[PDB]
């Protein structure tokens, strides 16, 4: 199919160039550098997940965490948050 | 020669950041350092429930990070750029208590 | 689920290593 | 002698078995030498061989089973000894290469 | 007058590295259990890191040539993007391990998967504390220890508080979990020394004639 | 599957030079930002996940290396076997050894 090709009003109409807004969520650089490999994972979307039990419900990212709150409250005195007040 | 320099400070504990403080304006006095700019302290606030699951009465915990930062800038010219380490090794290294330098 | 053809001695293309080629539509190896 | 360089080139690999291999090889291909299986299932299926190499810096020898010997194309398993039959092979070629000992 | 932007720089580059220390304690604890590993801390200089071990025989984990810390500084290089070399790790010791729950309860894992009964063991602890000082000590056991019917017993010995903010400090509590053929055997420590670090509890007085 | 020599190669010498591994838990399509080749892509190229992972599963089920999973990250090891065999197919011998083994500093 490397041959094919169609009117030029009809490729006038393509998408904007500018690539697309859904990028993967990585924390850190080991996650990636960026037949069935055509579509295998096509669907490009956020995936942000906590960082520990790696779930996608119910993560904090504020202040750019990325933990869940079940896996939160277990270690919420290593990294440094206290229960006061 | 002379740079204009500024120190940070940065910590989650009020005593060894009140303990930094006094050794190091303690060793700079014949440098022309001068006491620090007590900042704004920075509140992290995190509320969640208590339970891992919706049952009984709904309570939450309400967690929470203070940060402390003392800012001395004031060697600048008292200070060139050999003479600043020696500031930085005199006081008593603490395990958790980040320090840097710009001009 | 196409199933292999018995490979044999198509290089007898010369009948003396006369050499030629190193067919349907012309196709190159693969691409075209 | 000859049979233990090989070893040496086959964990960087360098030599190749069966027709296509070879030719692919034969033409196009940096071929240094290779040790034929020496006229075995047809004398013309390597006729095709020697015509092209004498049309176009190998010799022969009586010996394939060794072929598939210092060819890593026989299972050994983990105690360093013969387990199937040592596979024939033909297409002999050579390319990085990396004997002088022979010759 | 100021600009809230950079600041939030040395902020955001302050939790990072807590981060950075906890995934660190959960892999030691993982790993580092034959050397009794107790906690970690970090002194995040500007040139290298420098990471400072709690272990009851660093000699173990230190490793003949020191090979397997060197082998393990390496490996924390790739994960941290930093360069090795300048990974260096430094090991401490413990002494009054008795003043210490986790390696107490780390020994009492180790005893249980042996099948040794639960009665002798926890006892054996709880000696062990006493006799290198101590005020109180709990202990205790929840699971399938017998019948399909799960029930916990709790041994202990001298007084253990379980209020106010000195609980914060004077009492230090640890648990672990024990995956047995019956099923998860759930176990966990507690000591209470109110005279550590020469700290004085409240409520306390004490009059001279 | 397809997995080719190159990628084995360029594996084996990081363990050697590290003796480690700090992978990640990842199933998507990527490329691992640390071990790099070059050849016929004719540049230094990163390799992907998922062959990597096929070969780290093959290692450790064959004892050379032992894992130690904490969040979402794999910690590889090598032993004084997998020492014992990289060494072979890197066309090693015996005196040499892996860096570690040395003072890091």
């Amino acid at each position: 199919r490397n041959l094919g090709s169609c009117g030029a009003e009809d490729l006038d109409s393509r998408v904007h160039p500018s690539t697309i807004f859904w990028p993967t969520e990585a924390d850190n650089i080991n996650l990636a550098s960026g037949m069935r490999e055509t579509e295998f994972c096509t669907h490009i979307a956020h995936k942000r997940e906590c960082r520990i039990c790696g779930n996608y419900n119910s993560v904090y990212r504020k202040y750019g965490l990325f933990i869940c709150r079940r896996c939160f409250k277990e270690n919420a005195g290593k990294i440094g948050f206290v229960k006061l007040h | 020669m002379h740079q204009k320099y500024t120190i940070i400070v940065v910590g989650k504990d009020l005593k060894l950041v009140e303990r930094y403080v006094k050794s190091i304006v303690k060793e700079g006095r014949a440098f022309g350092i001068s006491g620090p700019c007590r900042a704004p302290v920075r509140r992290l606030t995190i509320t969640t429930r208590k339970s891992p699951c919706g049952e009984g009465t709904n309570t939450w915990h309400r967690f929470e990070l203070r940060m402390y930062k003392r800012t001395f800038w004031v060697t600048c010219g008292g200070n060139d750029i050999s003479t600043i380490l020696s500031k930085t090794v005199v006081i008593p290294g603490i395990q958790v208590t980040v320090e840097v330098e710009e001009p | 689920e196409p199933k292999k053809v018995r490979l044999a001695c198509l290089k007898y293309y010369t009948i003396k290593g006369d050499t030629a080629e190193p067919a349907r539509h012309a196709d190159r190896c693969h691409c075209g | 002698f000859l049979k233990e360089t090989f070893k040496r080139i086959h964990n960087m690999d360098g030599l190749v078995t069966g027709h296509r291999q070879v030719f692919k090889y034969l033409e196009r291909k940096r071929a240094k030498i290779c040790f034929l299986a020496s006229d075995c299932e047809e004398k013309q299926y390597a006729d095709i061989v020697e015509c092209l190499c004498k049309e176009y810096h190998l010799c022969k020898k009586f010996t394939r089973r060794t072929l598939g010997e210092l060819t890593g194309q026989v299972r050994c398993l983990a105690d360093s000894d013969k387990i199937i039959k040592v596979v024939p092979a033909s297409a002999c070629v050579i390319h990085n290469f990396v004997d002088v000992d022979s010759f | 007058i100021v600009r809230r932007d950079e600041e939030n720089v040395y902020y955001s580059k302050y939790l990072n590295d807590c981060i950075m220390e906890a995934e660190l304690h959960e892999f030691f604890s993982r790993e580092l259990v034959d050397a009794g590993y107790a906690s970690c801390s970090l002194c995040r200089t500007i040139d290298s890191i420098c990471v400072i071990i709690q272990c009851a025989e660093p000699e173990v984990v230190m490793g003949d040539n020191h090979y397997r810390l060197h082998k393990i500084e390496y490996l924390l290089a790739g994960r941290f993007m930093c360069d090795p070399k300048n990974f260096n790790i430094w090991v401490d010791k413990i002494i009054k391990r008795g003043l210490s729950a986790e390696i107490m309860v780390d020994n009492l894992r180790a005893k249980l998967e042996e099948a040794m009964p639960i009665r002798r063991a926890a006892y054996s602890i709880i000696r062990t504390a006493m006799r290198a000082g101590a005020a109180g000590c709990e202990v205790i056991v929840a699971g399938k220890l017998r019948a399909q019917r799960a029930r916990a017993n709790k041994f202990k010995e001298g007084c253990l508080i379980s209020t106010g903010h000195p609980k914060r400090i004077f009492l230090a509590e640890a648990t672990r979990h024990i995956k047995m053929r019956q099923g998860v055997i759930g176990v966990k420590v507690r000591i209470y020394n109110p005279n550590i670090r020469g700290a004085v509890m409240p409520d306390k007085i004490e009059i001279g004639a | 599957v397809h997995i080719p020599k190159a990628v084995y190669k360029a594996v084996y010498a990081h363990l050697y030079e590290n003796a480690s591994l700090a992978l990640k838990e990842y199933w998507r399509v990527g490329n691992v930002p640390g071990i790099t080749y070059v050849d016929e892509n004719g540049k230094l190229c990163n390799p992907t996940y998922l062959h990597v992972n096929c070969i780290m599963q093959s290692l450790e089920s064959r004892g050379v290396v032992k894992d130690t999973f904490a969040w979402r990250h794999h910690y590889y090891l090598l032993t004084e076997k997998g020492e014992q065999f990289i060494r072979k197919e890197l066309d090693l011998t015996d005196d040499v050894l892996p860096t570690p083994y040395s003072k890091p500093s």
